[PDB]
């Protein structure tokens, strides 16, 4: 139906009851509501129309003060339709962003008041303040840093020909153009003055502007070279003339505006009080395990309860002794519960819970805690415990099962674990071994005693083995955590490299976590994009709310538009798992605050994202019902309503912020008819040029994560390659998760797949369809480089799953490879092949039989490619540990990294691996003819 | 005790695994679509119990605002003003009843898919030992048919 009845509650307590329409704006309803309410009694009491503010309850449960009144009901979307007249006057500017983040970040704000929780409100003080403040001194900044702020500059890795091509520059408000040349090794203030001079024909300065990309928030400034730009390096390439706009800074201005721990040597105990809600089998008995554990390690054995009957409110009552004393419990030891249904006497993993033993202000937690424990779900690797397992409660109080417990009073003051100065104390006062020490660090129980006598040796020569050293020290014994920590502090500054190791949740020490934040501060904002998804997983590992990765992943999005917006991303789309809810709910809400112009941009992408949805889930209904071109035409009808139209209109791109997604052509949006069903959305820009036309897709049932890390590790190969001067023509579009598997995909434009361009010859007959004459030896060529390119990607990634209408091809001639469901060898897995395809072999020599002059080419392309990724190795072996936080199924455990140590020979010298795979290659290019 | 008998054991087994498998991954799907339709529905009670409260303060609003104004025209002029305003407020009372309503209708729902969602869970626990034991069974057959020198390929074909 259209219209829909709203409760209306004046401000002298009178109530009116009429229909409005769904599609009317609030400022429509107030008229309307004026109109009726001087029918009713008390109206002559009333002020104006304009003294008062609707308040509706919004979706997320909370009071929400409408404020922009050009919004729609439907857009509102209040729990029941009922509104609420009150006074204007306020804070409304507070008001409007707590509103506002609500229903951005998906969870309601008052959700973390209802915890009644220390460690969330002091959070949610240190940092709403942090980045506040940090958002006022953004303001106070110059233009410029202004602009490096929000569009900070997009280059080509590094960071040779000097050939001389044209570029089209003009100014704001204005049809006329001024085309002229300047060459590629011009910085961009000297094009900006051949435009000024342009300028200055008949009649500024050039340092108070910058260049413009048209149709796009993309500026060329500093002190780079033209052509270390993605644009003027893209557009050199393929032959288009960039088109420039000159933006005064004024305008850019517009868009800114005494008890010791250590004394009490007594054992560690628990008291286990009671279960609660438990569903288990009535004729097996319920048994507890427990374990202190200091990350993956045991701190002592693991202790059991009794054998109590199967019941909803199982009661043990029993003291838990374990072999370890209070003073030897390091700061992050986490007591691990697990409980177990058995047979009767003479195993089901029913459920697991964790607890920090210290709390977050350094306190040992005291009395009656109440952990809400998770559901086991069944692996390989059958485990007694989950010490890796998330510290959180259960969000679910209501209907999650419990295991009441009470951690005994160990002294009448609270005690503390020991501060730094005196972990210092303790730690301070404490040729032959050397060549042994090499052969062990340079490459078990006998080995890591060494490691630990010559600890200094370490320290002193082999300052990058910190994580071997760390290993190798004992956690359950407090003088030896003293020891290793007063390295810590005079531990020279490791690489990136290093540091991204020390992240894992082998290392769960808090200084050990800062030492590997000092170290990543040296990260450029372009490297640390790289990383951005593997550092932003780590959050999982975390066991406290505050921690210094989280000040650090919020200074850098504060600091950079770019990193902050995909910071958002990939906090916001995993808020549908209970797990990291909270935590990423409460970093969402300190960007938020500090990022209040990026709100407005990412509020306007949601409610794309909710719009598209919904027509998703449309198209989804009238599918099954209906053929595809009467589903089309309605999924058009659907589009062209005013509240989808002009919410998909005029966004900036999810994918790429810089990308302006402007007018929607309804005509030439379509969807798949198959599988998931996903969305194909086109957009235009007559502002832009050639490449005006923008694409994506949207797809709602997979889990776009695993097609991201793949297309993310191209994407690095890709840098990786180009930084040793070699480019592979390779395609790493975009792709993002948005949501309960949810996401939006870039279209690669001019691009089908082998599969349909195959229905003797056909790609490169297609290929001289779309190059003929001269152009067949660029598309070639394109095809050979790109080729080798992910076939070797393909090889070292394990990548499976490969097949005729997964593999795309461009007009361009560049091959690239789409839509990564499976990796690693991956469920049982084997070694995939490095793999050779007789119609791309066929294509590389030209369509000749035997090409050897070429082939050799593509040869040393795999070789030099392949060559490269061993030299970064260590950082594939590294960012794919930290991804195992992300719980993906085929990326679990050490063999699922074992697989990139392999295929990429790090066990190998840099002769043999080449040997080795030399050996792979030919027998691909043999098993390319055999089998038909 | 031969090759082929513990061969064919293996295949028996490993199809019993997976078939399993995927009965516990289905209901594992239902566990999570239930647990967050009660999330879900937790939420909707709140706000109708913040609803509920604004019609509430109304009220307030109303016995307080009137209290002071009907004093000027109580008996003093026009008594059709007070019935207007009473007619209101007895409107306003009316509609709480069906919010109130609403508000039991959803508690009852929510009852129920809790009972629901712990039948679910009970299900799961129910298969996992069962899960667990052909987990094992199927790794030591292939380890012993490994161990007795069976080629990978043969295997291949018993697992699936
Ligand atoms: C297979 C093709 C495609 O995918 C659709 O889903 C689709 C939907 C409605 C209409 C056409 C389509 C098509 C086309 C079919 C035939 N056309 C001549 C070309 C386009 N495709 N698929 C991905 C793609 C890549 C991913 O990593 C993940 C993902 F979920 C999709 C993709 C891309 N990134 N860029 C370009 N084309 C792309
Ligand atoms: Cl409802």
């Amino acid at each position: 139906n259209q219209s829909v009845v709203v409760d209306f509650l004046l401000p002298t307590g009178v109530y009116l009851n009429f229909p409005v329409s769904r599609n009317a704006n609030l400022s429509t309803i107030k008229q309307l509501l004026w109109h009726r309410a001087q029918y009713e009694p008390l109206f002559h009491m009333l002020s104006g129309p304009e003294a008062y503010v609707f308040t509706c309850i919004n979706q997320t449960a909370e009071q929400q003060e409408l404020e922009d009144e050009q919004r729609r009901l439907c857009d509102v979307q209040p729990f029941l339709p009922v509104l609420r007249l009150v006074a204007r006057e306020g804070d409304r500017v507070k008001k409007l962003i707590n509103s506002q983040i609500s229903l951005l970040i998906g969870k309601g704000l008052h959700e973390f008041d209802s915890l009644c929780d220390p460690e969330v409100n002091d959070f949610r003080a240190k940092m709403c303040q942090f980045c506040e403040e940090a958002a006022a001194r953004r303001q106070q900044l110059g233009w410029e840093a202004w602009l490096q702020y929000s569009f900070p500059l997009q280059l080509e890795p590094s960071a040779l020909p000097n050939r001389a091509l044209l570029v089209n520059v003009k100014f704001e408000g204005s049809e006329e153009s001024f085309t002229f040349q300047v060459s590629t090794k011009d910085v961009p203030l000297a094009l900006m003055a051949c435009a000024l001079r342009k300028k200055a024909t008949v009649f500024e300065q050039p340092e108070d502007y910058t260049l413009q990309v048209n149709g796009r928030h993309e500026y060329l400034y500093g002190s780079y070279p033209l052509c270390q730009f993605q644009y003027i390096c893209s557009c050199l390439h393929s032959g288009l003339t960039p088109h420039l706009t000159m933006v005064h800074s004024s305008s850019i201005l517009a868009m800114r505006d005494s008890v010791s721990l250590w004394s009490l040597e007594q054992p560690f105990r628990i008291e286990l009080i009671q279960g609660s809600k438990v569903n288990a089998d009535e004729r097996m008995k319920l048994v507890v395990q427990a374990g202190l554990f200091h990350g993956n390690e045991m701190l002592c054995k693991t202790v059991s309860s009794s054998e109590v009957s199967v019941c909803s409110e199982p009661v043990w009552k029993q003291r838990l002794e374990f072999d370890i004393n209070i003073c030897d419990l390091p700061r992050m030891a986490r007591l691990c519960f697990a409980l177990y249904a058995v047979i009767e006497k003479a195993d089901c993993p029913i459920a697991w819970a964790n607890l920090m033993l210290f709390d977050y202000k350094d306190q040992l937690k005291t009395g009656e805690r109440c952990l809400y424990m998770w559901p086991s779900v069944p692996d390989e690797k059958g485990e007694l415990l989950n010490p890796t397992g998330t510290v959180r409660s259960n969000p679910n109080t209501d209907s999650a099962a419990a295991l009441l417990i009470c951690l005994p009073e160990v002294a009448p003051h609270p005690v503390y674990y020991p501060a730094l100065e005196k972990i210092l104390e303790l730690g301070r006062h404490s040729e032959e071994e050397q060549l042994q020490l090499r052969e062990i660090l340079e490459r078990y129980e006998h080995e890591k005693d060494l490691v630990w006598k010559l600890r200094h040796e370490v320290q002193e020569h082999f300052p990058e083995a910190l994580a071997r050293l760390l290993l190798v020290t004992k956690w359950n014994k407090h003088e030896d955590v003293a020891q290793m920590l007063y390295l810590l502090c005079s531990w020279p500054e490791l690489p990136v490299l290093s540091a991204l190791e020390l992240l894992d949740f082998s290392f769960p020490d808090c200084h050990v976590g800062s030492f590997a934040i000092k170290s990543l501060r040296k990260l450029t904002d372009d490297e640390l994009f790289q990383y951005l998804l593997q550092l932003v997983q780590v959050l999982k590992y975390e066991s406290y709310l505050d921690c210094e990765l989280t000040k650090f992943l919020l200074d850098r999005a504060l600091a950079n538009r770019k990193i902050g917006h995909f910071l958002f991303w990939h906090l916001r789309s995993e808020m549908h798992v209970p797990s990291v809810a909270l935590r990423f709910g409460l970093i969402l809400e300190a960007y938020c605050r500090g990022s209040t112009h990026h709100m407005k941009v990412l509020m306007k992408q949601g409610e794309a994202l909710s719009k598209l949805k919904a027509l998703n889930d449309f198209v989804k209904l009238s599918s099954q019902k209906t053929p595809k071109p009467q589903t089309k035409e309605l999924m058009h009808l659907c589009m062209r309503q005013e509240a989808y139209l002009e919410a998909l209109s005029h966004l900036q791109s999810p994918l790429d912020p810089s990308t302006l997604l402007a007018e929607v052509c309804v005509e030439q949006c379509t969807f798949m008819d198959s599988k998931m069903k996903p969305l194909w959305i086109m957009y235009s820009n007559e502002e832009a040029g050639s490449g005006g036309s923008v694409g994506i897709i949207f797809k709602n049932g997979d889990d776009l994560r695993q097609d991201m890390l793949t297309l993310q590790m191209i994407q690095l190969m890709d840098v990786l390659w180009k930084q040793e001067g070699l480019d592979l023509r390779m395609t790493p579009y975009g792709c993002l998760p948005t949501g309960d598997r949810t996401g939006l995909i870039e279209v690669v434009l001019r691009s089908d797949t082998i599969a349909n361009i195959q229905l003797k010859d056909a790609l490169l007959n297609w290929l001289k369809s779309k190059n003929p004459g001269e152009a067949l030896d660029r598309a070639i060529e394109e095809f050979t480089l790109s080729c080798a390119g992910y076939c070797v990607a393909t090889y070292v990634l394990g990548i499976g799953d490969r097949h005729s209408d997964n593999i795309m091809i461009r007009e361009s001639g560049q091959l690239f490879h789409i839509d990564f469901g499976h990796f690693l060898g991956n469920i049982n897995r084997e070694r995939v092949p490095f793999i050779l395809t007789y119609d791309f072999v066929h294509v590389i020599q030209q369509g000749k039989t035997n090409n050897s002059e070429k082939f050799e080419r593509f040869r040393g392309y795999c070789e030099r490619a392949y060559t490269i990724l061993r030299r970064h190795g260590l950082l594939f072996l590294h960012l794919f540990a930290l991804m195992r936080a992300a719980g993906l199924p085929e990326l679990s455990c050490s063999k699922d990294i074992q697989y990139l140590k392999d295929s990429l020979a790090l066990g190998k010298t840099e002769e043999e691996a080449l040997k080795h795979f030399r050996v792979k290659f030919n027998e691909a290019l043999r098993e390319s003819w055999k089998t038909k | 005790d031969n090759i082929e008998a513990v061969g064919k054991k293996l295949h028996e087994y490993n199809t019993q695994f997976q078939e399993k498998s995927r009965e516990y991954d289905r209901l594992y799907e239902d566990y999570t679509r239930t647990s967050q339709e009660i999330q879900m529905k937790r939420t909707a009670i709140e706000a109708f119990n913040e609803t509920i409260k604004i019609f509430e303060e109304q009220c307030q609003t109303q016995e307080r605002y009137s209290k002071e104004y009907i004093e000027k025209f109580k008996r003093e002029g026009n008594e059709t003003e007070i019935q207007r305003i009473m007619h209101n407020y007895e409107k306003l009372k009316s509609r709480i009843s069906e919010i109130v309503d609403s508000r039991r209708r959803l508690e009852e729902d929510l009852k129920k898919q809790a009972a629901e969602y712990r039948e679910i869970d009970k299900r799961m626990n129910s298969i996992k030992p069962d899960l667990i034991q052909l987990r094992k069974t199927r790794d030591q057959y292939l380890m012993w048919l490994t161990q007795k020198g069976v080629r990978q390929k043969k295997l291949n074909e018993w697992l699936g």
